[PDB]
RNA sequence: CGAUGUCGGCUCAUCACAUCCUGGGGCUGAAGUAGGUCCCAAGGGUAUGGCUGUUCGCCAUUUAAAGUGGUACGCGAGCUGGGUUUAGAACGUCGUGAGACAGUUCGGUCCCUAUCUGCCGUGGGCGCUGGAGAACUGAGGGGGGCUGCUCCUAGUACGAGAGGACCGGAGUGGACGCAUCACUGGUGUUCGGGUUGUCAUGCCAAUGGCACUGCCCGGUAGCUAAAUGCGGAAGAGAUAAGUGCUGAAAGCAUCUAAGCACGAAACUUGCCCCGAGAUGAGUUCUCCCUGACCCUUUAAGGGUCCUGAAGGAACGUUGAAGACGACGACGUUGAUAGGCCGGGUGUGUAAGCGCAGCGAUGCGUUGAGCUAACCGGUACUAAUGAACCGUGAGGCUUAACCU
RNA sequence: AAUUCCUUGUCGGGUAAGUUCCGACCUGCACGAAUGGCGUAAUGAUGGCCAGGCUGUCUCCACCCGAGACUCAGUGAAAU
RNA sequence: ACACAGGUGGUCAGGUAGAGAAUACCAAGGCGCUUGAGAGAACUCGGGUGAAGGAACUAGGCAAAAUGGUGCCGUAACUUC
RNA sequence: AGGACCGAACCGACUAAUGUUGAAAAAUUAGCGGAUGACUUGUGGCUGGGGGUGAAAGGCCAAUCAAACCGGGAGAUAGCU
């Protein structure tokens, strides 16, 4: 979420937890966190995922604690932070199979894949 | 911190001009004993409006 | 800021405050006139008018919660038979404040708060 | 002041279900997607919050696969069209935080006659 | 286009059928009377004078009771005024007043921001404050420089120091009408608008818009 | 040299333009996209980290861009002391040795109550020509001027293909600024509850003190941001580099000399705030005062008595105003504060009694009892009638008007 | 290397990024065996580095509670 | 230098909780520290509590936050056993 | 048994903040080390200035130390202000 932010991750072929080493999108942006793309270094990674320990990639928060707020002036809250990993060049999912909740306001261009896949929206 | 040169008592007294005591103006005059008192205040024989308030 | 607030902190914490106001209200339903600074009365009467709106109505659980506040059994012994009866049918205004003359020792303006039935 | 809670009373809704902190409750509230509407269930955990009038909400708490959605709803919004009592719990709290942030934890049920 | 100046009666929202919930400022707007029309000719501009409200006729002043009693007689706690760019409106008052706002879609509205008292400069401008704990004596919240050295040997005009915040106008624009509600005496505007409760305000038909 | 503190970082800046981005153009070895180079242009903007004491530098990842310089290599009566730059100690080298090093390593006290200028805020006196209460005009001054991405134009123009428009539109963001608390929260020592240890109210029960608010769990008002609304514009004038039309000097020619039309985030307006102490003190509306005497060194004055006007000031209850002044509401023709009644909120079924249980405890009464700063009502308490300040028709010269 | 100027030497390692660190190589300006050389369990208010927990250190500050600061009464300095 | 937050040898040692001369609340006993009264700005000192992140701070985890007791399991590389 | 371990009194002084015209001519508040010993403290005594004493720092020798303080030479000298 913020930078030095670390995060579960929701897919398969992203392995364990991650941190943000850059907030992507904005000048001096400080804290994002609802469909935001953050850039990810891998921090602890089990050997079935794909992406090993000291890399680099992209990713995208799927669910925060801090929570989306809804029009009404709902606040959905999700403990724990997740993001679903993205390649950096083309920013699309690597796992298969995302797991967990996700957000409507993970709805735009290639996060469709990532509530399709999803199972509760 | 320090003064660089010394003021003159005439900055002294330009300084102390607003240092100047304000006179009550009025003394409200009590109905039952005409003595005076502070307005909304007892009369230090001890009455307010026209009733003895308080006996000391 | 103090913006809708309410309460005089008095330069004094909290437990200082409500001892202050336990022995002060004791002290105004024992005599029934005393001499305070003005800012003391003026929340003076938000303790000791509160416990005759109790003592109006005469109960154990209200003879405990007016044990509770000021501690003091005479004081609620007062409160539930000898007032109470002197103001059942006054709703509210109990407690009466007449400014009075500056202290010696520090220019403090003082007042006087007695309840308003008093005798005398 | 008075033209307020005139004006709020007008957008409130008067067939509001009762229903204490600790109780599991189902709530049917519209997602729209496109042209469609459709109900979604949300059942879980209340904490909730006494009628502040149009200003009103509850948080409901659900484990779906390991991790806890937490959604605080408005009471009066349109969007939650109907809530569902279901279990009733005993709980002493107003404010279930404690007892919602556990995981494996759950909120008892005592019917003394209730 | 003319204004009115009502009482800001407090904050809600609007639960719309797909649930925006639009949250609203309540705006309580009577019957603004004309009080005085100036003219080219006995003054150098076009406006008129605005009373709203009542006053007790105790502490109307004989000057502004003979003010009010010329040009139809009312009672008002306060004078207004709003300047014409082509309308024309008469020295009697407006019945009903609110309506003009009702085919308007964004209005501007000036009030006095809440007095915040002497302000910090970390309050009052977005300053930054110094590290706390890495040694920092008596240096928290502070000011740091104020200035350059000899050079110009002096503080500048526009320098941001601690002040006062607050009990200033303000005017806060392109605000959404929600719904003028006519007999009621209502304006619904989207958004905050300045001000604590109870407090005269100016609105206006928006400039920009 | 009868003392001008040293690099760097933090906080806060301000200027120049030799312009990093955004804006406007010329040439291009400029097909488009993307470039190179030069001209105009300072309004705004112009990163976060690993290392090291570092400015630097290198590196990771951003961004429209991560400008270059001045300001005692800006800024220690603003902060820091990592560095050089004392006194202890050691290593390498030099010297017989004391010691030394334009080497290294560990440790190593950073004072000031602001007189004056300066700024930032807030007031008293007087002036503005009779004195008041209000509304203003705007001479000036300040603020604000950033920009990304997706889509439509359009896979159009352009193109061998690959690719692909730097006109005109619409949405949604990053950063910033302002306001506000309806939502989401945070605090909430002045609300409710749990509970450890002890002391006390005779005792059981119930409470109160103390232990950071004892430790917590929630929490009203208020303040707040991370919450929510909004804004930086459009337009007009005059322009800069540039582009021209007509057009002689110089029969052609030529953007200029006579004329004329374009042209940028720069300038002046437009938006927001202060603002007639704007001594150049302005305007408009309304209110209120039209009595005698004495002396006189008479453009002029002084005094006496009677009279005190509109209004202000004071005093009191106070405020979402406030350091204090100041500002706003109210003063018995009263809802200005506290209290009181009702409600809302918050906590979570009080005390007592009964029942069950060996007991802890449970159940009923009971969503009970307490409850604030909130909402709506109510003169019960305090806002006394005065008293004070302010006066009694307002100078002199000259113009349209009437004697 | 408490020593190496060049130097942030070069290989392996730890981080997205490592002038610091560890094991080293030997091209030791200018280590070296009681001016001790090299290792060493325990010990250290010792030096350098990494990690987990933890958090207002920070992003980025916010509220509240007390003592000052402000106002009033009494006493009443200083450097310059 | 002061009716100065410092220094000053020895003796006695109640209850409850507690290992205790810790610590908390109190006995006996002594005190409120020789200026007060208000308001409840900035800023300073001493605290409490903070959404999300969590060392991104910094010369450096400086400072805060954290862990903490008894009983019982268990528990290494190296070792001078 | 232990120059053993945790820790009050006691002894010391590692970090931080406040103070730095202080409450104090080195203290306060949180943490810190030692705490049966190369420990600590009371009362006397002994060592005297180019001398003492030093688990060594130019440390200490009465708020004074790369040679204490007090009086004398002494009105040293001063090409310096």
């Amino acid at each position: 979420i913020q930078e030095q932010t670390m995060l579960n991750v929701a897919d398969n072929s992203g392995a364990r937890r991650v941190m943000c080493i850059k907030v992507l999108g904005g000048s001096h942006r400080r804290y994002a966190g609802v469909g935001d793309i953050i850039k990810i270094t891998i921090k602890e990674a089990i050997p079935r995922g794909k992406v090993k320990k000291g890399d680099v990639l992209k990713a995208v928060v799927v669910r925060t604690k801090k929570g989306v707020r809804r029009p009404d002036g709902s606040v959905i809250r999700f403990d724990g932070n997740a993001c679903v990993l993205l390649n950096n060049n083309s920013e699309q999912p690597i796992g298969t199979r995302i797991f967990g909740p996700v957000t409507r306001e993970l709805r735009s261009e290639k996060f469709m894949k990532i509530i399709s896949l999803a199972p509760e929206v | 911190a320090v003064q660089q040169n010394k003021p003159t008592r005439s900055k002294r007294g330009m300084r102390r001009s607003h240092d100047a005591l304000t006179a009550v103006t009025s003394l409200s005059v009590d109905k039952t004993s005409g003595e005076k008192h502070l307005r909304h205040h007892i009369t230090a024989d001890g009455y307010y409006r026209g009733r003895k308030v308080i006996a000391k | 800021m103090r913006h809708r607030k309410s309460g005089r902190q008095l330069n004094r914490n909290s437990s200082h405050r409500q001892a202050m106001f336990r022995n002060m209200a004791g002290s105004l339903v024992r005599h029934e006139i005393i001499k305070t600074t003005l800012p003391k009365a003026k929340e003076l009467r938000r303790v000791v008018e509160p416990l005759i709106t109790l003592a109006k109505t005469d109960s154990v659980a209200n003879r405990r919660l007016a044990f509770a506040r000021t501690r003091d059994n005479e004081i609620v012994a007062k409160l539930f038979n000898e007032l109470g009866p002197r103001f059942a049918s006054r709703a509210g205004g109990y407690t009466r404040i007449l400014k009075c003359g500056f202290r010696a020792g520090d220019n403090a303006p003082m007042a006087y708060i007695e309840l308003v039935d008093r005798s005398e | 002041s008075n033209i307020i809670k005139q004006l709020e009373q007008e957008q409130m809704k008067q067939d509001v279900p009762s229903f204490r902190p600790g109780d599991t409750v189902e709530v049917k509230v519209w997602v729209v997607e496109g042209s469609k509407k459709r109900l979604q269930a949300f059942e879980g955990v209340v904490i909730a919050i006494r009628n502040r009038g149009l200003h009103s909400a509850f948080t409901v708490r659900k484990i779906s696969n390991g991790e806890g959605v937490e959604r605080v709803f408005q009471t009066h919004s349109p969007v939650v069209d109907s809530i569902s009592v279901k279990r009733r719990g005993a709980v002493r709290k107003a404010k279930l935080y404690y007892l919602r942030e556990r995981t494996g934890k759950a909120a008892r049920i005592k019917e003394r006659l209730n | 286009m003319i204004g009115l100046v009502g009482k800001k009666v407090g904050m809600t929202r609007i639960f719309t059928e797909d649930g925006v919930s639009i949250p609203v400022t309540v705006i309580e707007v009577e019957a603004n009377r004309v009080t005085q029309v100036k003219d080219l000719a006995n003054d150098g501009y076009r406006a008129i004078q605005v009373t709203t409200g009542a006053k007790k006729a105790n502490r109307v002043t004989k000057p502004e009771a003979g003010h009010f009693a010329k040009a139809g007689v009312e009672a008002g706690r306060g004078l207004w005024e709003f300047r014409l760019a082509e309308g024309e409106e008469f020295t009697v008052g407006q019945s009903i007043s609110v309506e003009l706002f009702a085919d308007v879609k964004k209005v501007d509205v000036t009030g006095t921001s809440k007095g915040k008292g002497f302000a910090g400069t970390v309050k009052r401008w977005n300053f930054r404050t110094q590290d706390a704990t890495h040694g920092n004596s008596l240096s928290h919240r502070v000011p740091g420089s104020i200035g350059q050295n000899q050079t110009p040997g002096k503080v500048f005009k526009g320098k941001k120091m601690a002040g006062q915040m607050g009990n200033e106008r303000v005017t806060v624009q392109s605000l959404d009408v929600v719904r003028v509600d006519a007999e009621r005496n209502l304006l619904l505007v989207k958004g905050a608008v300045p001000g604590a409760t109870g407090s005269d305000l100016i609105v206006k038909p928006a400039v920009k818009a």
